[PDB]
């Protein structure tokens, strides 16, 4: 009977200054202690707030850029965060203590601009292709194989966060050699952020 | 005086039983309740960490009985019973018994299978990309088994370092496999001065190691 | 009884959560 719900995505830049809020339902809500958590690839404990007193406490790497405050009257609790870092890039999770955690804030923090994606062809008994997917901001990004049609050993990858600030992925394929010939290949890339849509064929 | 926590293993893989474990560098009973202050959490990608068992034995409410937490003091067990698919998940343990609040490393719940090599693939740089003054070469490790991998790239047979950035895909739903790509990117100005590109990859899988080649 | 150690987990877990 314990709700926890938090803010939607945020995409900020450096510099910039953010409130995450967490609204609680079906307790007493100054009785108990919410913490505040960031998870990046593991989970890093950022403090707590007494939501009784409204008293704030905070762990050692979470000084002087975080602030917990609280609207008791409205059962929630805010984590702002100033001075954004693109190293704040992380999800953020209140919880009521150890007993039931929020869903989660998503937090981007990037100087990028918007971009759609460059996507260039990984060329060409078993043959390997694919389509490189490169500098697009933000995520995400979907891809697909003739439409949806070839599924069956498409593997496409994580993004990875270039030294460029842009994001990069890969979306591959095996076939067999004997098919190059004559099976028409195309990746259908969607980056909807920028309304990007690309089909690129793949060939030998 | 932060409460370490080392959570084992890593990784493990499965319809068996399944522990893993958590060792506190200080105790976290507390004589006054007598309750160890540990929880367990599963979390799987995108989700949030649900509470599994609190109080270091004490099963959360709808939380199936094939997970059992057990232990006390600084030594710490989950087990689960008989994994099922839907359990397949990352795994932790949280110390709240001093702040800071300390978690484990985590234990991830994969899907066994038989050892299966990769198939490696490397992909030169495009030649419309080269028109816009950078080259990313690709490396594919293709349906390997186990996930542990390592990969090497050499230019004109230097080792590469620092220069690549590394992708890998959850367990196939299929055949239970991993795959892996590597990418380097260097400016077509550096790319243009070198002509032998190969990365090395190490597998169990592979007797020795597999290399795969081009050049200019 | 065993109705008393269970409300008594109960409170011993809420009061593990007070401010």
């Amino acid at each position: 009977q314990i709700q926890l719900v938090q803010s939607g995505p945020e995409l900020k830049k450096p510099g910039e200054t953010v409130k995450i809020s967490c609204k609680a339902s079906g307790y007493t809500f100054t009785d108990y202690s919410v913490h505040w958590v960031k998870q990046v690839k593991g989970l890093k404990w950022m403090g707590w707030i007494n939501t009784e007193t409204g008293e704030p406490t905070y762990a050692d790497d979470f000084k002087g850029r975080f602030a917990f405050s609280l609207e008791s009257s409205a059962s929630t609790a805010y984590l702002e965060i100033h001075n954004l870092k693109n190293e704040d890039t992380a999800t953020y999770f209140c919880a009521l203590g150890w007993l039931h955690w929020g869903l989660g804030t998503t937090l981007t923090v990037s100087s990028a601009s918007t971009k759609g994606p460059s996507v260039f062809p990984l060329a060409p008994g078993t043959a390997a292709l694919g389509c490189l997917v490169k500098d697009y901001f933000p995520e995400p990004v979907t891809v697909s194989w003739n439409s949806g049609a070839l599924t069956s050993g498409v593997h496409t990858f994580p993004a990875v966060l270039q030294s460029s600030g842009l994001y990069s992925l890969s979306s591959v394929v095996t076939v067999p050699s004997s098919s190059l010939g004559t099976q028409t290949y195309i990746c259908n890339v969607n980056h909807k952020p920028s309304n990007t849509k690309v089909d690129k064929r793949v060939e030998p | 005086l932060d409460i370490q926590l080392t959570q084992s293993p890593s990784s493990l893989a499965m319809g068996q039983k399944v522990t893993m474990r958590c060792k506190s560098s200080q105790s976290l009973l507390n004589s006054r309740n007598e309750r160890n202050y540990l929880a367990w959490y599963q979390q799987k990608p995108g989700q949030s960490p649900k509470l599994l068992v609190y109080f270091a034995s004490i099963r959360e409410s709808g939380v199936p009985d094939r997970f059992i937490g057990s232990g006390s003091g600084t030594d710490f067990t989950l087990t689960i019973s008989s994994v099922q698919a839907e359990d397949l998940a990352d795994y932790f343990c949280l110390q709240h018994y001093n702040t800071p609040w300390t978690f484990g490393g985590g234990t991830k719940l994969e899907i066994k299978r038989t050892v299966a090599a990769p198939s490696v693939f490397i992909f030169p740089p495009s030649d419309e990309q080269l028109k816009s003054g950078t080259a990313s070469v690709v490396c594919l490790l293709n349906n390997f088994y186990p996930r542990e991998a390592k990969v090497q790239w050499k230019v004109d047979n230097a080792l590469q370092s620092g220069n690549s950035q590394e992708s890998v895909t959850e367990q196939d739903s299929k055949d239970s496999t991993y795959s892996l790509s590597s990418t380097l990117t260097l400016s077509k100005a550096d790319y243009e001065k070198h002509k032998v590109y190969a990365c090395e990859v190490t597998h169990q899988g592979l007797s020795s190691p597999v290399t795969k080649s081009f050049n200019r | 009884q065993e109705k008393n150690e269970q409300e008594l987990l109960e409170l011993d877990k809420w009061a593990s959560l007070w401010n």
